[PDB]
RNA sequence: UCGAGGAGGG
DNA sequence: AAGTAGT
DNA sequence: ACTACTTGCCCCCTCAT
């Protein structure tokens, strides 16, 4: 804290290494000889032997006798201990042994030379650690230190190499000792540490630099400890819980152990030394030095304190969630924080936070005294710390700090410029507000303080959704920035209105919720009319009101305003919304849809689809059009008019809202009756062996799959029966229609019927023997036995329904609990794996190594928040409707621009050069239609893109009062060249070379296809009716909003991608039946070697879509089967006459297939099973015969003989040869199909595909699904489409088709995991993750085995997992840390090179005088 | 090296000011204004140092240069006066 | 039965002509779409049995391939009739390679090249030899949906790539040398491949990977 | 003022 | 225990 | 094929050096 004249710098590089004993003895300030910590007279001095002998203070006296500084300074000074004998460093016994196996003993020389080939190529590995792995692999088995070697010129006359003669021992680890054997019996000698030390000290400098070591920073000899550093007290501080008692740290005691064992070894060495007696006091010194650094050694007793609990090792301090790195550096407890219960408030602005007075009196901001505030600050100092607008402390330039609670001068402080005043938090201070867990960045947002009473944080309700905050008792956190520039970082980056439209889903993340949403529908109703007395209150309630009472829609006998009318006062001007819900006409008979013009509602009931977090909703529009702050006011003004109107209209929900209304119940139970009658039918079916299974499914499985569909297909029927019976006044229906709470299934279960309970997919199992409850007879598969709840929640469950429903509920609660640890840990692995990824100032997306992950972020360079789903109007419809819309033929009197559309209309008829222009326009639009159908194969047209051109043109049509009568003053040169010119101004990259310029046309290609598709000449002139005015204005706006939509270099895209994936992973209430989201995502992120549902989707040859027989042929062509699948039984007979036969049913078919063994093997096959696989006994026998060739004489009955028999005999004394031949036949040999393929189902997928007319048509095709993967083999099968085949095993895709195709399948799978739960995540996040996993050439797991073994800095990698082992290898290998990783600058307390740190701020002296 | 400075007539980054550049400029300035540093605008009654910095930026009277570093130590200097400020 | 096996060999012959055409050698599209009948019409004996040594062929570089890569030598593609390639046919093909003095030699083996023969694979530098299994060649993987356009960059094209992005080769995405497509292009170490794939954010996106 | 164990909250 | 990296 | 492994958000009482 005190001033120092040393130059202040920041850490640029961290150079890791190992301590030479000499350097320890050098920087050692004390010798440390006695375990006595205290003066031994307990005179409150510290002995000149262990604690403060020049090492630092534990008291309040100018100590640190070397520093003369006293604590809060003198960080701690080191001492040394000279060890009586070398001991291993426990963290390197693995590496020491590994080095011991590479070098010869008694000759410090590398075992393998450059005279070896595999060595000299492993020697050239540029990496250090991987080279050491290859050298240790080549040298762990050369055991003879060879002295001469076959040369490179001639293996005959060979070459010497100055080699050791001795044989190299085979070494093994025993506890903490290294023991070896040599070369008629062996010999075993333990390797003394000094022997290894002398051998390491003789390793050549080139050899250990080849072994990854560093001549100056980490020689191999230093993994062995000779002089041991003694950390100062601040690392192992004392305790003062009484006065004449002081508790020393665990480390101080463990050192005293090391010192005791050392003095024992020193006297035993200096005296008469019995060999065994000292060579086990050494084993004890090694034990103490080892367990002092790591006391969690595998396969050893822990070093235990007196009380039995183990001594906390130093490694234990750094490792783990609560260790040094995770819980003290990557995360801290912080000052200037506050936390309390949260509440809602209809009367706070969206970006305000209600702060209780007691907290505002406590939290304090340091304001520098400037002439702009000396008056206000002087008044706050007068109010002092007890009244709210007051202050706690005053800091003078000297430093010593005045406490207004106590200072006698707190009354008459006359402030001075430059002094700091620590004033209370006051209204409109930017503060950071957070609810936990903090899953995405919107969980922490900057609010404006409003000091209020009553001890609760108060939130605006539209901000609940991003925090995931309810008011069932939550607490939220508040952090108060302390610098004038961290406030700016909050108000200009993290402020709530900025975070409204989120880049995670390119949609808003805040909407109109709960009361205001339920009321805005009742208010918006067509027959909702407001009287004058109440209109004036609703108007005065909107603060930005212009004071202009709008003309009432109804004058007539009495003036009446509509609900839509008054609500429109909150919608600002310049807002245009169109949405056709369903059967919506422009007449909107059902008040369906939404039509807002200039900020006035024209028709349509307002609900969730208009004012929720909807994609094209009112909030997304106002935010893009008018701005963050205008949309934030839009929340407050709607939540004030709707909330006020609802306050006086009222709203409730009673139990009568669940009444089924008489006969609807009668008709509901009839519906359940005829359903309970259909299952009893299928039961008598399956009980009489009359039902038949679908392929690859049990008769029983097929039965239950039927029954379940029968049941909950009838539950949904009673559901819609009650939804339809419920009048439009039913308050629950009102909430479902407004979209504020509740859904269909809710009405169904509450009023009609609950439905079938399920556990693990199937119905309620037979927990007891052959029944679900003892109140049931055995083998009872009835609906009301396996857990079908027939009663509504209104009627009431029976004890059986109650218990089954309890079982089903417990499955969901278990699922939640069992999965939260998984989703939370997947979230962490994602963040820690993408954390150092951001966009640099060349638009390339890089990590902390400069390695390019994405050349242009998201392949388009756009901020996901500036992107909306618009339609590509040039991909669908007939080839003709295309021509009708876009073709302009100036040389044809029927297909020319009508002279009504523009003024040069008649004088351009027959213009050959203009037609040459419109021709090349039309050839570009048809080129685009080609390109689009190549990119989007299935014809999907709606795709998220940067500039909403539809709104940008509706704006022009309104701004300029465009009448669909007057002809445009545009010329075709204006439109065609204006758009052609506009494109080369849509800029993302900006380099002056063909690489970057090609990258530009690439990144801009798709958007330009949309632009030309919407600014085509006939569209501009016949649909839009634009003017050269409105058109030029549309072009300038498109260029503006485009440049605004590019990403800003600095966006921490990595963390955004991780949070954008991990947070939807939280909301997954999971679980062909394949592995579902949360487990499958665990599979994918881990690069799971043996996944759970390895399906294979095989599409067949093009000219065979509907050929079902062809599909049946491929099913039989690939689906594996063995003889076991068709064999009923096998028997061994003694039938010793190869020409006669004792079994009379085999009397025939013996003179028909007309030396050997008298022993007969007779198989009986299943006619039904043979027919599922098309029989052909000849194929079976022919395969067996060609399986054994001459050794096995085989005959069989013919393909329709009543019993299906194969007889087998051996050819020219054990007879167990036949016993083993039986299961050789049953298990090993195959009949037809591919290996690892098991079931093969035929499903008939729908598939959109373009008609010869042009438009896309549903043309479904037969597809085979699969249980098991053999891609390399199924691929080469005749009759299939080998270019549409797909596997959910992307590990296989990477191995057969390449890394790129693996990246595409890896994305297709992660996308299926999110979409399967209804969620939407924008492309660039999933894309960025998949690109990180594939950028190194293979599949890098998001796992301590994959990415955390990269070349990123050691501090970054250690901040994840395997912390101390990573820091040990960093020390041994002398790693260098760029401190480019964000985690490094977090550890070092430096501004990280992210966001506002991606650049430096320079002051310019010449502009400093230009301005004065 | 110091051939690390891309010359002005060869700068290829964006001519627009980023969210982070603007936030770091307004913060840095409001910090210096708050530490009694010379102000280059008519205050016109403004007394919050941030609102003062927003006024300096509105008139391009901020005398600071943004040093944009490229992934190799190369960098481009840009004055706040040059940089376009949409938002 | 024996007839269905010869079709697979014909499919691999096709995929070989496609791979040679793609690597940058003068092959026509007629030679590629060599129909089903005309194959047994040329490479089957009296019994209708495929003779494989007849199938081997040389291929020369195209005009623009020599313009882009001047040292793209001539390529030789020998097939083997014996399903296990003995070291005798290897040294025959190998001394053939340096005798006629080629740059690249592609050896398609039916079932197994012995550990003895594959010892002579890097025995003729400065020429390289690639070994392809017959069954991994029946389907051209590059015709798959998920395999986008790979393009081998020249030494100057890559030097320009590293300059215009300020990159060391370590900062470039990597393609494994044993990667199926890298084997398909004869992609050697350090050679940079340029990957043009379609996109849904933009119309088309260009990435690059480097060998190993 | 040292920590460990248990019970709870969203 | 899961699951993988390494002996 | 067997063994060596690491590792699974924020926020009161009781006990005993
Ligand atoms: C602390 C991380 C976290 C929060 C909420 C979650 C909700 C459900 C699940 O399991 C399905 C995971 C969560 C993880
Ligand atoms: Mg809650
Ligand atoms: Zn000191």
């Amino acid at each position: 804290q005190q001033y120092s004249s040393a130059p202040l710098r920041t850490v640029k590089e961290v150079q890791f290494g190992l301590f030479s004993p000499e350097e320890v003895r050098a920087i050692s300030v004390a010798k440390i000889r006695f375990p006595e910590t205290m003066d031994e007279t307990q005179t409150r001095a510290k002995i000149g032997g262990l604690n403060d002998p020049r090492l630092g203070s534990i008291d309040r006296n100018l100590k640190c006798q070397t520093c003369q500084e006293g604590m809060n300074e003198c960080p701690g000074h080191f001492g040394h201990i000279d060890l009586a004998k070398p001991v291993f460093h426990v963290g390197f016994i693995a590496k020491i042994k590994k080095v011991c196996e590479c070098v010869c003993m008694h000759c410090g020389k590398l075992l393998l030379d450059e005279h070896n080939e595999l060595m000299r190529q492993a020697l050239a590995i540029k990496d250090s650690k991987k080279r050491f792995a290859a050298i240790w692999t080549l040298c762990k088995t050369k055991m003879v230190c060879e002295t001469d070697v076959p040369s490179e010129d001639d293996p005959t006359q060979l070459v010497s190499r100055g080699g050791c003669g001795n044989t190299q021992p085979t070494i093994r680890k025993d506890g903490l000792k290294l023991v070896g054997s040599w070369k008629d019996e062996p010999e075993l000698r333990v390797l003394s540490t000094e022997e290894i030390l002398n051998i390491f000290k003789h390793i050549s400098v080139k050899d250990f630099t080849s072994l990854g070591f560093n001549e100056v920073f980490s020689r191999p000899e230093w993994m062995i400890l000779t002089c041991l550093p003694v950390p100062p007290p601040p690392v192992r501080p004392s305790i003062s819980f009484n006065e004449s008692q002081r508790g020393e740290d665990d480390l101080t005691f463990k050192l005293a152990d090391i010192l005791k064992a050392n003095i024992s070894l020193e006297t035993l060495e200096h005296n008469g030394a019995p060999h065994h007696a000292i060579e086990e006091a050494e084993s004890l010194l090694q034990f103490h030095v080892a367990t002092y650094m790591d006391n969690d050694i595998a396969g050893q007793p822990q070093a235990l304190q007196k009380s039995g609990r183990p001594v906390k090792s130093i490694r234990a301090r750094l490792k783990g969630k609560e260790g040094r790195i995770r819980g003290n550096l990557m995360g801290k407890r912080v000052d200037f924080s506050a936390r309390t219960v949260i509440s809602g408030d209809p009367n706070l602005e969206l970006d305000q936070v209600g702060v209780p007075k007691s907290i505002a009196k406590t939290l304090t901001y340091p304001e520098v005294v400037t002439p702009y505030n000396i008056d206000r600050l002087t008044q706050l100092v007068r109010n002092g710390p007890n009244e709210h607008p007051g202050a706690k402390y005053v800091i003078r330039d000297s430093g010593d700090r005045i406490d207004l609670r106590y200072s006698k001068r707190a009354g008459d402080i006359q402030l001075q410029y430059g002094w700091k005043v620590e004033r209370h938090i006051m209204d409109n201070d930017p503060v950071l507000f957070n609810r936990q867990p903090s899953l995405h960045k919107m969980s922490m947002m900057a609010h404006r303080v409003k000091v209020i009473p009553y001890s609760t944080f108060r939130l605006n309700l539209s901000v609940t959704s991003p925090y995931n905050a309810d008011f069932d008792g939550d607490e939220m956190n508040l952090h108060v920035p302390q610098s004038e520039e961290t406030r700016a970082e909050l108000s200009q980056l993290c402020a709530v209105p900025l975070q409204i439209v989120s880049p995670q889903s390119n949609k808003p993340c805040m909407g109109i919720v709960q009361d205001t949403l339920c009321g805005i529908r009742k208010l918006t109703l067509r027959d909702t009319f407001i009287e004058l007395d109440q209109v004036l209150n609703m108007l005065y309630w909107v603060p930005d009101w212009d004071g202009v009472i709008p003309t009432p829609a109804i004058i007539k006998p009495k003036p009446l305003w509509s609900g839509k009318q008054i609500l429109s006062v909150a919608i600002p001007n310049g807002i245009h919304l169109q949405r056709f819900d369903e059967g919506t006409t422009l007449l909107s008979p059902k008040d369906n849809g939404m039509l807002i013009i200039d900020g006035q509602i024209i028709f349509g009931v307002v609900e969730k689809k208009t004012v929720g977090s909807s994609n094209g909703g009112l909030i997304h529009v106002v935010t893009r059009e008018k701005g963050p702050q205008v949309c934030a006011k839009l929340f407050g003004n709607i939540q004030k008019v709707v909330n006020f109107w609802l306050l006086h209209n009222g709203f409730s929900t009673g139990i009568g809202d669940t009444i089924a209304d008489g006969p609807t119940m009668r008709e509901i139970t009839e519906t359940i009756a005829e359903a309970k009658k259909k299952v009893l039918d299928v039961t008598k079916e399956a009980q009489a062996n009359l039902l038949t299974a679908k392929h690859g499914m049990t008769l029983r499985e097929s039965f239950e799959d039927n029954v379940v569909r029968f049941l909950n297909e009838a539950r949904d029927k009673a559901g819609r029966l009650a939804e339809v019976n419920l009048k439009d006044l039913n308050n629950v229906k009102q909430m479902v229609m407004a979209g504020s709470k509740g859904s269909f299934i809710n009405i169904a279960q509450m009023s009609a019927c609950v439905g079938q309970q399920s556990v693990e997919g199937k119905r309620i199992a037979f927990g007891f023997v052959d029944r679900t409850l003892p109140h049931f007879s055995k083998d009872d598969y009835s609906p009301e036995s396996k857990g079908f709840v027939e009663n509504s929640y209104l009627r009431g469950l029976t004890p059986q329904e109650f218990f089954f429903h309890a079982m089903g509920g417990r499955e969901g609660l278990i699922d939640t609990a069992v999965k939260t640890a998984e989703t939370g840990y997947i979230q962490r692995r994602l963040v820690k794996a993408l954390e150092d990824i951001m966009v640099h100032y060349d638009n390339t997306t890089r990590n902390s190594l400069g390695n390019v992950i994405q050349f242009i972020y998201g392949e388009d360079g756009m901020d996901a928040a500036h992107i909306e789903k618009q339609s590509l109007d040039t991909i669908g419809g007939s080839d003709a409707a295309f021509e009708k819309r876009y073709r302009v033929d100036l040389l044809n009197t029927d297909h020319t621009l009508d002279p009504s559309l523009l003024e040069s209309g008649s004088e351009i008829l027959g213009d050959l050069k203009l037609q040459v222009l419109l021709d090349e326009e039309y050839k570009q639009l048809v080129k685009d239609r080609k390109f689009l159908r190549e990119v989007f194969v299935d014809g999907e047209a709606n795709w998220p893109l940067p500039v909403n051109i539809r709104r940008i043109i509706q704006n022009a049509q309104q701004t300029f009062h465009i009448d669909h009568t007057k002809p445009s003053d545009l010329t075709i040169k204006d439109i065609v060249l204006g758009v052609k010119d506009l494109q080369e101004n849509l800029l993302v990259l900006r380099g002056k070379n063909e690489i970057i310029q090609n990258a530009q046309r690439d990144a801009v290609t798709l958007f330009c296809c949309l632009l030309r598709s919407r600014l085509a000449t006939r569209r501009v002139l016949q649909e839009y009716r634009l003017t050269k005015q409105a058109f030029d204005w549309v072009l300038s706006n498109i260029e503006a909003q485009f440049l605004r939509s590019v990403v800003h270099p600095g966006e921490m895209v990595g963390v955004l991608a991780a949070q954008s994936i991990g947070e939807p992973a939280t909301q997954m209430t999971l679980n062909k039946k394949v592995t579902s989201g949360v487990p499958r995502l665990k599979e994918i992120l881990n690069v799971a070697k043996n996944m759970k549902t390895p399906s294979l989707t095989v599409y067949l040859e093009p000219g065979h879509a509907a050929d079902q027989e062809q599909a049946k042929l491929i099913r039989s062509a690939i689906e594996h089967t063995t003889l076991k699948s068709v064999t009923i039984a096998s028997e061994i007979y003694y039938d010793p006459d190869p020409r006669s036969t004792v079994i009379p049913e085999d009397e025939e078919i013996i003179q028909l297939h007309f030396q050997q063994s008298p022993w007969l093997l007779r198989l009986e096959l299943d006619r039904a099973a043979m027919n599922d696989k098309d029989l052909t006994m000849g194929q079976v026998g022919e395969r067996i015969k060609q399986t054994f060739k001459n050794d096995l004489f085989v005959i069989w009955s013919e393909d329709n003989d009543e019993k299906l028999i194969i007889r087998c005999r051996v050819v020219r004394e054990e007879d167990h040869m036949l016993k083993k031949i039986e299961n050789t036949m049953l298990e090993n040999i195959t009949l037809r199909g591919v290996e690892n393929i098991e079931r093969v189902v035929m499903m008939k997928y729908d598939r959109k595909v373009p008609s010869p007319t042009g438009e896309y048509v549903k043309e479904p095709e037969w597809v085979l699904e699969t249980d098991g993967v053999n891609l390399s083999e199924v691929m080469t099968v005749p009759g299939i489409d080998p270019t549409r085949i797909y596997t959910n095993s992307f590990i296989d895709i990477m191995e057969v088709l390449g890394i790129e195709a693996g990246r595409a399948a890896l994305y297709k799978e992660v996308y299926n995991v999110i979409a399967s739960d209804g969620s939407y995540v924008n492309y660039r996040h999933m894309a960025l993750l998949v690109d990180v996993m594939t950028t190194q050439g293979g599949l890098t797991s998001v796992t301590r085995h994959g990415f955390n073994r990269s070349n990123t800095g050691a501090l970054m990698r250690c901040s994840f997992e395997e912390t101390v082992e990573i820091l040990f290898e960093a020390g041994a290998s002398a790693e260098l840390d760029d401190c480019r990783g964000v985690s490094e600058n977090v550890i070092l307390g430096q501004m990280a090179p992210i966001g506002t740190g991606a650049f430096d701020v320079m002051i310019d002296e010449e502009s400093l005088v230009k301005y004065m | 090296l110091k051939e690390k400075a891309i010359p002005k007539d060869q700068r290829a980054t964006t001519p627009y000011m980023t969210k982070y550049e603007r936030a770091r400029i307004l913060g840095t300035r409001a910090l210096q204004i708050s530490m009694n540093a010379p102000v280059f605008v008519d205050l016109e009654g403004e007394t919050d140092p941030l609102r003062i910095a927003m006024k300096e930026l509105a008139e391009k009277k901020i005398p600071l240069v943004i040093r944009r570093y490229l992934p190799d130590g190369s960098f481009e200097d840009w004055s706040v006066e040059e940089l376009i400020v949409d938002l | 039965e024996n007839e269905r096996n010869i079709s697979r060999l014909w499919r691999a012959f096709r995929t070989v002509k496609e791979m040679v055409k793609d690597r940058g050698y003068f092959i026509t599209q007629e030679e590629v779409e060599l129909p089903l009948e005309d194959f047994k019409a040329k490479y089957c004996d009296s019994m209708g049995r495929p003779q494989r040594k007849m199938m081997s062929f040389q291929a020369n570089p195209t005009e623009e391939s020599i313009s882009k890569f001047p040292d793209m030598g001539s390529l030789w593609v020998e097939f083997c009739d014996e399903p296990s390639v003995g070291v005798k046919t290897m040294k025959t093909f190998v001394i053939h390679i340096q005798e006629k003095n080629f740059q690249t030699g592609i050896f398609v083996y039916q079932n197994n090249i012995t550990p003895s023969a594959m010892k002579l694979v890097p025995s003729i530098p400065p020429a390289t030899i690639e070994t392809f299994n017959e069954a991994a060649l029946v389907v051209n993987i590059t015709h798959h949906e998920l395999v986008p356009k790979h393009i081998r960059l020249s030494s100057d094209e890559k030097r320009e790539l590293l300059k215009r992005y300020r990159l060391k080769e370590s900062q470039l995405p990597r393609i494994q040398r044993a990667d199926p497509v890298a084997l398909y292009l004869g992609l050697k170490r350090g050679e940079v491949v340029k990957i043009i794939r379609k996109s849904e954010t933009s119309g088309r996106y260009a990435s690059y990977r480097i060998c190993m």
